[PDB]
């Protein structure tokens, strides 16, 4: 898997 | 003819551009709203954030794929292929600079000077942190050190406002902790600080989750799950 | 080399999902007045299908919004919505005329094989059909007629150059049947073509290659799916 | 909905 930032719409 | 008519018309266009998935136009619309030097509504700042995120994200994805191809070719040794690859990467990087600077100027000249609530200040300083972080993603040498510093300072400003003005369960606060921890991990390459940030944010929110409403409960728990996901991955 | 570099650029743009640039590269290739390889043909169609598809999706959404607002009665909202649709329709015409021009001025005159001729005439059929999707009045009748002539030409070459199980022939039948139903409003003819294509393929299913089986069977069931849906109506 | 050849 990979790191995650805040998602957007 | 008034500025308020213009504003509603601009916001309606952005909502059309968003439906049609034409984000270049949605950016153009939301940027015009931001130029009036007023406090944006929650809807308007969301539209603006979505518009810029989609525009930059397409390039960020293109850049990652091209860099992948660049690595593979460097291993193989195809210089002529690599000349084309690097020209392509450089073109995408120029688009990235233009986009990042575009919103960063909007933030510095219009949004932040007019922000009057804690939510919106945290929101704008977090964007500033985000877009300086995107610059740092592909910068090198001094330009990279500078982008990293700008990102760090902006995230620290956002955090200083957030810890005194937003509850620890607040989704904007949690989302700020998420992106700031990612910054520690991906840009500063400090996994320890990234984890300690994610864990602290997660723990403070879980303590007061009982006060959370409903619509904010959904958004908060979802961001807490991203914090937990990143933590499990980094600790793996 | 220019050609080899051009094709490598298109493969990068496709990887990056930057389809405007992929179109730019493959268009220079088609202008060379040469028989394209299968690979280059695929690159060309993918580039244009993606550029046009984004607009086709935007147009459908905006058209949907326009209907809802017409029911509601928002006059000012409708003026902006219509202006937006007209802008997207302009983009659509420009993309279509570009590829249609390339097909008529370079690809078809230089086409060297039966499958490639079928391929190019099917593209002509597709992109005139895309014009007809949003045209009105005379422009609509011309686009529909032009689409029909291109599709019939492809079919006539295919019925003599490709086995009925060949994926390009099947994909031609699929898009042509869609045209009959969606543009000409002929469900009868649409189903007759789809079923005909399905039956001719099934009769020679032993002719399918292991490699063509995946593409052909997926296409033939799209024909079956269309058939089921159209008969539902 | 009706569907044509994919890409």
């Amino acid at each position: 898997t990979r790191t995650q930032s805040l998602p957007t719409r | 003819g008034s500025t308020m008519d213009d504003r509603e018309d601009l916001v309606y266009q952005a909502k059309l551009a968003e439906q049609a998935e034409r984000y270049d136009e949605m950016v153009e619309s939301m940027k015009k709203v931001a130029g009036m030097d007023v406090e944006l509504t929650v809807e308007e700042r969301n539209l603006l954030s979505v518009a810029y995120k989609n525009v930059i994200g397409a390039r960020r994805a293109s850049w990652r794929i091209i860099s992948s191809i660049e690595q593979k070719e460097e291993n193989k040794g195809g210089e002529d292929k690599l000349k084309m690859i690097r020209e392509y990467r450089q073109m995408v990087e120029t688009e990235l600079k233009l986009i990042c600077c575009d919103i960063l100027d909007v933030l510095d000249k219009h949004l932040i000077p007019a922000a009057n609530t804690g939510e919106s200040k945290v929101f704008y300083y977090k964007m500033k942190g985000d877009y300086h972080r995107y610059l740092a993603e592909f910068a090198t040498g001094n330009d990279r050190k500078e982008a990293a510093e700008n990102s760090l300072v902006a995230y620290k400003a956002a955090s200083d406002i957030a810890m005194t003005e937003l509850p620890p369960t607040h989704p904007i606060r949690l989302g700020l902790a998420l992106n700031f921890s990612v910054f520690y991990y991906e840009i500063l390459n400090s996994p320890d600080r990234a984890c300690r940030l994610a864990k602290a944010a997660f723990d403070d929110a879980i303590a007061e989750l009982d006060t959370l409403s409903e619509e904010s409960y959904k958004d908060s728990t979802l961001i807490m799950q991203l914090l937990r996901d990143n933590l499990t991955l980094w600790t793996s």
